[PDB]
């Protein structure tokens, strides 16, 4: 739904933090059966989660919901 | 030595893959197992490690 | 066949899918044992599974 | 030697087709090939497949079977093969190909709506099965469109018809000429605004 | 020849998506290429309404803690644990033994008779 | 028949049910 | 292969502990492993909704 | 009696089930 | 299978039924 266009310029910056913004909810689901060692997404994605929940972050820590799933998911936000 | 990591298939060729490049070279596997230990890990958890028997009943049931 | 820009596969980089038990390969390789064995040994299984249904 | 590729009119190094067949047909099975390579063959077979498409499609299906036998089945190689049909003016074999994808469970890509936009365009089909690709393509969440509907098919149909194909009378496909060149008639040159971003740099660099 | 197994090829789906980004100045095509829930059973993951799907929180209570743990073991540097054993302990505690119950293995003591009573059954009801 | 007694004791109502239906399905 | 090379002496020692870590999982747990893993998260979730 | 019964216990599942569908279609 | 079948087809009504309470007494 869009009475009128969109827009044709961005600002650009850097976001330290993830903060609420018009957002009501953000999911982060994993399979933990999908697993490895060292660098990998998996591991960037739930880092993505320790960041949000952590004492520094100004998104409120009620609004972030993590969800094991059972079969070989590719971690999605 | 724990159920797991214990296998003389694999952990005789990594000795001699150490020996290879001159690796210490006078131990017998079971002075291995003393002379590298956790050092600040406390005395009965380490004969508890250094033995067969109380390291041989922790296993993944199911 | 000289510029690649970069590779992305199905499962992840260096990740690998851990292995896990499902419904047909179990259920169904049990009832075609089971089967194919005898009632005699289907039996002595009944007890032994009534033994494991007793136990629980 | 001018068979195997050349630095064309905008000082860029092209390979050749039926050199590319070649490096193919060599290094399929090395251990450094990956998918993206067989796409990039197939694609580079293109202008091959619609000028002779009974004889030179034959070869994109060695790719693709063997592909197929290497690595099981990907997004790559189906996007390439459907494409190198659309080139081919095979449209049967197009929509076929797409049904195979959602089989296999592989969720047909944006460009897979696009590749049918072209299949759909240049086989000489009414508009309409190409606005429905592009309609369905947009319902599925793969293309994404800022305008509204019509305007922005209209935008893609342009697209495409200033790309029209290789054996067309107007199109950028359909010109031939390529200065052909052993070497770039310039070293220097820059894809950047410095002479740090120039165009050609050493191999250990790239 | 499918890439998912046959069973999860009602439920899961491939993805790929390409995208041209930027990089020093230059160009590079990078792919996401993901195995995700369907869009209906997506939806009901939302929702909290999937099955297969366990919400964390119940698993071990306050991920935030268990997440956010930072080791105080004869420490003083504060670094969070490993990915690979929360991960572990993630996936020990999700396959571990739930009690089945014996009432169940009651209806698999009946489900084991079936043959032999239903032989019986047919040969009496001549 | 030892294993499969073992994983037999540990089969579900609607696993059981399958195996029940599946077996019935094969064999008359 | 100078790619390939580089980028796995970078980010591969690890797969090589993946692997075996992967066996054993296969080796000592998926035999004895529960069959129906929906029917435990249930279980899971009944549980912690009676607060027990 | 005896020997059909320890016969029947050496039997399959298609083996019964045949026997269950050779004993329906003859009695 | 097709003999236990060819012997229990030529036995009575009273021999299926001691067959049957014999099948009953053993197996159960």
């Amino acid at each position: 739904g869009a009475k009128r266009p969109l827009a044709v310029v961005a600002p650009r910056t850097m976001h330290r933090y993830l903060f609420l913004m018009h957002m009501e909810k953000v999911t982060i689901t994993v399979s933990p059966l999908l697993f490895g060692y060292g660098h990998t997404i998996q591991k960037a994605v739930l880092d993505f989660y320790r960041r949000a929940i952590s004492a520094r972050s100004p998104f409120p820590k009620d609004k972030v919901f993590l969800f094991y799933a059972i079969d070989h998911i590719t971690p999605r936000i | 030595l724990s159920p797991y990591h214990r296998d003389l298939r694999e952990r005789e060729l990594a000795r001699r893959y150490l020996n290879a490049r001159g690796w210490v070279k006078d131990m017998t596997p079971e002075e291995m197992r003393i002379v590298f230990m956790n050092y600040r890990l406390p005395e009965g958890e380490k004969r508890k490690q250094m033995d067969e028997a109380a390291m041989s009943g922790e296993v993944y049931w199911t | 066949a000289a510029a690649a820009a970069a590779a992305a596969a199905a499962a992840a980089a260096a990740a690998a899918a851990a292995a896990a038990a499902a419904a047909a390969a179990a259920a169904a390789a049990a009832a075609a044992a089971a089967a194919a064995a005898a009632a005699a040994a289907a039996a002595a299984a009944a007890a032994a599974a009534a033994a494991a249904a007793a136990a629980a | 030697p001018k068979e195997i590729g050349f630095y064309n009119a905008g000082d860029n190094f092209e390979l050749t087709p039926q050199a590319a067949y070649r490096i193919y047909k060599q290094n399929c099975d090395e251990t450094f090939w990956t998918r993206l390579h067989n796409e990039k063959t197939i694609i580079h077979l293109l202008p091959l497949v619609e000028q002779d498409p009974g004889t030179n499609m034959v070869l994109v299906d060695d790719i693709f079977r063997h592909h197929l036998k290497r690595f099981g089945a990907d997004h790559y190689i189906y996007n390439a093969v459907m494409q190198a049909a659309a080139f081919a003016k095979d449209f049967p074999r197009c929509e076929q190909l797409l049904a195979e994808m959602r089989g296999l469970g592989l969720e047909p890509n944006a460009q897979s709506y696009v590749n049918m936009m072209l299949g759909a365009r240049l086989t000489g089909k009414p508009r309409d099965q190409a606005e429905a690709f592009f309609r369905e393509g947009i319902k599925t969440g793969a293309i994404s469109a800022v305008m509204r509907l019509d305007t922005e098919f209209q935008m893609w149909m342009n697209q495409l018809e200033r790309l029209g194909s290789f054996k067309a009378k107007v199109g950028y496909l359909s010109v031939n000429e390529e200065g052909a060149s052993p070497m770039p008639r310039d070293m220097w040159a820059l894809w950047g605004w410095h002479r740090t971003e120039a165009k050609f740099i050493s191999r250990k660099q790239m | 020849a499918s890439p998912l197994p046959v069973a999860a090829l009602s439920r899961l789906r491939i993805t790929h998506r390409s995208f041209l980004t930027r990089s020093r100045g230059r160009h590079v095509c990078r792919s996401a290429v993901g195995v995700e829930y369907r869009p209906e059973q997506q939806k009901k993951v939302l929702d909290h309404s999937y099955a297969r799907v366990i919400n964390a929180e119940v698993v071990h209570g306050d991920e935030q803690k268990f997440w956010g743990e930072r080791r105080t073991f004869y420490t003083q540097r504060n670094i969070f644990f490993p990915m690979w054993d929360r991960c572990a302990q993630a996936l020990i505690l999700i396959t571990r033994e739930v009690p089945r119950v014996p009432q169940e293995m009651a209806f698999r003591l009946m489900a084991v008779f079936l043959k032999l009573m239903l032989l019986p059954r047919l040969m009496m009801n001549t | 028949a030892a294993a499969a007694a073992a994983a037999a004791a540990a089969a579900a109502a609607a696993a059981a049910a399958a195996a029940a239906a599946a077996a019935a399905a094969a064999a008359a | 292969d100078e790619i390939q090379r580089r980028v796995a002496d970078r980010t591969c020692v690890q797969e090589q502990s993946t692997r075996e870590v992967q066996e054993r999982w296969k080796r000592h747990v998926v035999p004895r492993m529960q069959t129906d893993l929906e029917f435990n998260l249930s279980h899971f979730k009944r549980q912690h909704a009676r607060g027990q």
